[PDB]
């Protein structure tokens, strides 16, 4: 998963 | 001129920038994903033409966040490069480069690339 | 290895990188082209990842410079998106996007993207 | 599957993409500007996953576009690469690079980047 | 020069990218990884600029492949797009996109991008 | 002007 | 990831 | 184009 995006 | 740029901007997968823009060309705030609440919140920092051509052309502007806070580590930054459009709806288009760190012989694949549209929602 | 980002750096045609890394991820410094010149400098700010991964990974790292001094205003802005790599011989590899500030006619060709090998060299 | 993607095809900004998807994986057409007619049109050639994962996963494909036909001649290719999506309305999404012949010393401004979004509008 | 860039090339990385340039534009011929084998190859289409300008500009040209052949399928495409310059020492200049076939909550994360340098050493 | 759009 | 395009 | 990034 990566936090740039959900 | 940095009133219309500084703000709350959400995109359209729904993350969050809140972002300042200083008289010198600085751009400062924080970013967000869709989740909400502090640990998603990352500082980013930019720079905006601050001095920008008349016409209906955009302000060019752009910034970067490293993607490290107090709870997480991704070891990957972002950066984002575009044009802010004034109106009554305003409007910051951009296209994104995310690079992650790799070893040597996975350099070739550390980049992605995309797009992100924002609109702008309070100052 | 983390702060030897700090320092000054060339791109392959010539262009000077000077920065500063703060222990908690932000970078700071000047650009200017080939020609010199005190006024081809413009300013950057960055952040980098202050605690990278122990395996033998690079540093990722960003920069922005909106192309205004003094002097000159080309109306855009360039991001250069990499990591740096340690070693004897030390580089930062990047990718970069420079889009100007266009009339909506032309918003389709705003965006030229490249790349650049920065060494101490 | 290739009946979904053979089609007449149109952009945001109003260019037409006809295509033909054969069984091999291939893609032949024409790309069109919005001026209509004749000469606005150009071959372009690409390939397309012929076996795409099940699930509601696209199908990857790409093709390119030299900008020379027998009435003009403008000394660039572009190349799109992205995912058709099937549904009721089918898309595709695509980021393209356009690169202009230069001299070596300009070498470095030889390519634009951007991204378009295709609708369908008949087989 | 034109038909110049008929043969074989190497990028940095090893892969070999052997190619057939048609009289009136287009490019034909096959990829394929390191490590060697008759089945890193796969198939690729493209179109150059068959009559480039007469100052001393590249050749400006572009290529897919789809990931895909009788033994392998990753579910993606690379376009390469770039120009040629002729000289003692030919080189195909080039940047690509890789797109991977995703589900729409995968869709933003979908694309890398790189460049390329070919040679025939 | 280019081609690939209006 | 890990994909055919390179070694 | 010719703009201050490079040479």
């Amino acid at each position: 998963s990566h936090p740039q995006n959900t | 001129a940095e009133a219309g740029i500084t703000g709350t901007w959400y995109n359209q997968l729904g993350s969050t920038f809140i972002v300042t823009a200083g008289a010198d060309g600085a751009l400062t705030g924080t970013y967000e994903s869709a989740v909400g609440n502090a640990e998603s919140r990352y500082v980013l920092t930019g720079r905006y033409d601050s001095a920008p051509a008349t016409d209906g052309s955009g302000t060019a502007l752009g910034w970067t966040v490293a993607w490290k806070n107090n709870y997480r580590n991704a070891h990957s930054a972002t950066t984002w490069s575009g044009q802010y459009v004034g109106g009554a709806e305003a409007r910051i288009n951009t296209q994104w480069l995310l690079t992650s760190g790799t070893t040597e012989a996975n350099a070739w694949k550390s980049t992605l690339v995309g797009h992100d549209t924002f609109t702008k929602v309070k100052p």
